[PDB]
């Protein structure tokens, strides 16, 4: 997917959000303070939005471009239709 | 840094399984019983440092500690052709051959009595590890050493190595035969309690299911312990195949565990192995592994409780076409051949690996399935019912009252019954759509 | 042209739990998985693999007020000189034929189950 | 999804006919008696998965369960060259070799006694089917096991698999010979009751008519069971031809039945086959021969009082047929009004063109099967009812029934079966009448 620039950009944003989450957890090995909780809620909302966008993009791409590998990625993501039931969003659970 | 794993072989069964595991590893890596590299294994692609130690003389020494409170088994290992594989200085064996008497409390008290010798050995081996990842205990929860001494070691390891992983290969006793040890359910419950509080991962190996498999699938009339241990060693080899053949992904135990155990309390993993047959597309392989008659763990298929697979990883070893893997995944999904947990996404992984070049494989392709499946709750329920059945008769408690853990009361038994109830209830919640919110 | 009735019968058997859904919930990957399963589960697997590799599912233009029964279409791609034989007008004719005969088969299945 | 059919072969006659049917299927699919695909049949276009399962050893195994209460015939099959074709685990034989003794009540009680063994076999075969469409029971209505045990099994199968089709190959007893079982009409009536309540379609196979056909048309002096079973196997093959050769239309048994049985209670189908013989046959010549009464394979009394009519006719024509000639032939057959149809519905006359199996040598470029729903079967049911009433009025052979629990206290189940069969006859007559729509 390196050549799919919009996907690559979305992926880089997702990777940076994942890195930030891992950093937050590593920085706060204990209970999070209110600041860490606010950061977690912001990250949750951003990631849910972006994962939903990714899933929507992948479905649109499947409808316009028959890319085997994007379809395989979506199938592996939603083998249990967990994503389909969550509308494609990784981690759409309220902050 | 290497991620060394120390194998602790506990009691008769644990030590025999560890010995056969190391023998199988030697055969797969081309290491002689004396620790000498076989001529055919000089060009191997395997990373031995993860599970074996390399001596300065290119000798491969198992990172295995064999612990028994009775000399017979330790002497049998030191009298085997593979006696030279293990470092003798890393083996502590209690000279007091009286054992724990199949009593978890007695095994625990013995672990306390031999604490210094054991933790001194463990620390010496840990310091001899560049990046020791953790300990894998091969023991039975029902025996004396593996149960009692295993619980003691679980406590002491939890205190001494709070940053190291604790994996167990816990052999469950046959449920269908009357145990000569009427308190075996008590020992097992105490061990399960210690696994629940102080262990990171318990791999359940049900001897009842292994016997059933030997009879029904291997056509073994009265399967011997040797044949069961040969199947176990095959399973352990399949579990170590990603260690033994260097790949591109999932080269560490951390990723495996995180993929297999999403719920820290829900750390009981079911196993599946293929082929399991007495002497092919990816999709056909996976379908055969998916056949219930080939699962090597007796979990009740409760039709009332919609048990489900939490996760499945199929490690397929041999010449596999990845395009056939993709097609097989597609066909399995379309056929809904497996029910997945409703409270999380279906984790179905497929790893392609190469076989060891040193082991002759009659089968171009083998497969292991590791599955987290809610029907294990039926096993936990059965164990709880057996405990309650024994406790309700107060049978054979005069000898328990002689032991310190049961001398005053049975509160540790009642707590174990509570813990097993909580485990059953968590399995039921995981059976429910609200488990993610449970 | 649904010349092998077994493939079409099995495809409709598998699709009924799908084609009953509202069209807004159809996603290509599920239907391609179902087509793959039907192909491998039928005798079409003994057709030359080159034939199998060009048997695709075509989704039609999505408009509200429809369900998967009305929105599912199969497609067979063509390329090279072979495509010189079957032109866009040919393919649209084949498509219209498919969309009629599929509806007739749907109704026959409906009455059979009735 | 496939629509698998499990074949249940019941008693001596049912098991022997099933064996010859499976032999014919094997020959059509090029499967050796050991289950190996013949080299000339490796590239066959036949769908074996409908009726056979394929084992891991590339063996094609019939989805067939052979149940007999007597060892002689099962042992004969297992001692035949085709012993390896059938799954040995699908053969149940009662160790109590006493049978039902040609007693319907005994067969029913035996079915109840062996329910678990039978349902264990049925469940094993069902789990071995990906999308089982239904069961086809091949049995005789006149024996003990096939009648009594058959009715019991019909009830228990209807309860256990209420969503699966139940087709029967029901062997009707010879009407022209004195049955050695004076209570045979009673056993037959009880089986007919169970057919009426628990079967979707009854193909009547009259051994008397089959013998008559073998003698008059096959020139068999004293026709043997082997020759009758060869004719039966030909009929079963013709009934399975749409299963064995994938076509464009009527590719399932459900669809065939729905085409043949517009009235759920009127589900008794008559069969006809042509040629029955030990020149390019045209569609028009085929249809003309099929319409000849001399080609009907059921001995129905020609009652001159009841204007019997065809409810429906399907002609499956296998072989080299020009479809334009098929269409013209259908037009000509209609023009000649060669058949009288029910007045309350449209005349169902279907013609299916199919290809013959490439693996079976056919001396005839074209063969045909006719399946016909024709009211003259009522004459057979009336004859059976009259024989039953003649026995019951004489209390004949009731001493042994009173010994059996189903008949120990009374014969009310017999009287109810006679009532149901009377209602069936009366419904057949009403269906002969323009008022059937209001019947």
């Amino acid at each position: 997917f390196i050549l799919l620039k919009p996907v690559f950009h979305c992926l880089n944003e997702i990777l940076d959000l994942c890195h930030s989450f891992c950093s937050l957890v590593s920085q706060n090995l204990g209970p999070l303070d209110e600041r860490g909780a606010a950061q977690l809620s912001i990250l949750v909302k951003g990631f849910s939005r972006q994962s939903s966008l990714l899933f929507k993009i992948l479905s649109s791409v499947r409808n316009h471009q028959i890319n085997s590998d994007l379809a395989q990625l979506l199938l592996r993501l939603d083998y249990n239709k967990y994503y389909t039931q969550a509308g494609g969003t990784l981690g759409s659970f309220g902050m | 840094m290497p991620r060394e794993i120390i194998t602790l072989q506990l009691g008769q069964c644990g030590n025999q399984i560890g010995f056969e595991f190391w023998k199988q590893l030697c055969a797969e890596h081309g290491i002689s019983p004396e620790g000498i590299v076989e001529e055919f294994a000089t060009e191997g692609t395997d990373r031995k440092d993860v599970f074996f130690y390399q001596a300065d003389d290119e000798h491969y020494i198992p990172r295995a500690v064999l612990l028994d409170l009775e000399p017979r088994v330790i002497h049998s290992i030191l009298n085997s052709p593979y006696a030279k594989l293990y470092n003798p200085e890393n083996i502590y064996l209690s000279e007091h051959g009286g054992g724990a008497g199949n009593n978890w409390a007695s095994g625990f008290s013995q672990g306390e009595k031999i604490h210094e010798d054991i933790f001194d050995i463990i620390d010496r081996e840990a310091d001899g590890s560049d990046s020791l990842e953790g300990f894998v205990l091969c023991h039975s929860i029902a025996g004396g050493t593996g149960s009692g001494l295993g619980s003691y070691l679980l406590e002491r390891l939890n205190d001494r190595y709070p940053k190291k992983l604790v994996q167990t290969y816990s052999v469950f006793p046959n449920q269908d035969e009357m145990s000569d040890v009427v308190v075996q359910p008590y020992n097992s419950l105490l061990t399960l309690k210690r696994l629940t509080q102080n262990a990171d991962c318990v791999v359940v190996l049900d001897n009842t299911a292994l016997n059933r498999i030997a009879t029904d699938r291997l056509h073994i009339q009265n399967p011997s312990f040797s044949q069961i241990n040969q199947l176990v060693s095959t399973i352990m080899s399949a579990s170590t195949t990603t260690l033994r053949y260097p790949g591109y992904m999932n080269n560490d135990l951390i990723g495996l565990i995180a993929s297999l155990i999403p719920t820290p309390r829900l750390h009981f993993l079911m196993t599946g192995y293929t082929p399991l047959t007495t002497d092919t597309t990816v999709l056909d392989v996976m379908r055969r592994l998916l056949q219930p008659k080939n699962v090597m763990v007796s979990t009740g298929r409760d039709r009332q409780t919609n048990h489900c697979y939490i996760a499945i990883l199929n490690i397929i070893q041999g010449e596999v076409d990845p395009t056939q893997v993709h097609k097989s995944l597609q066909r399995i999904r379309e056929r809904k051949l497996a029910n997945f947990i409703p409270w999380g996404p279906a984790s179905i992984q497929v790893a392609l690996s190469r076989k060891s070049p040193y082991l002759p494989s009659a089968h171009r392709v083998s497969g292991l399935m590791m599955a987290n499946h809610t029907s294990i709750s039926s096993l936990f329920e059965s164990s709880c019912q057996q405990y309650d059945k024994l406790r309700k008769r107060e049978a054979f408690l005069e000898q328990f009252r002689k032991e310190d853990i049961f001398k005053e009361n049975f509160d540790e038994l009642d707590r174990s019954r509570e813990v097993v109830q909580e485990l059953i209830d968590e399995y039921h919640a995981a059976t429910r759509p609200d488990y993610i919110s449970w | 042209l649904l010349g092998q009735g077994d493939f079409i019968r099995h495809l409709m058997d598998l699709l009924k739990p799908e084609l009953v859904r509202p069209a807004t919930t159809l996603y290509q990957h599920n239907l391609t998985g179902i087509l793959e399963t039907a192909v491998r589960a039928t005798n079409a697997q003994f057709d030359s693999p080159e034939i199998l590799k060009r048997l695709d599912v075509r989704l039609l233009e999505v408009s509200p007020g429809d369900t998967g029964w009305d929105v599912f279409s199969l497609d067979y791609h063509v390329d090279g000189p072979i495509a010189t034989v079957f032109t866009r007008e040919c393919m649209s004719h084949y498509l219209r034929a498919f969309n009629f005969l599929w509806r007739a088969k749907r109704v026959e299945y409906i009455l059979t189950d009735i």
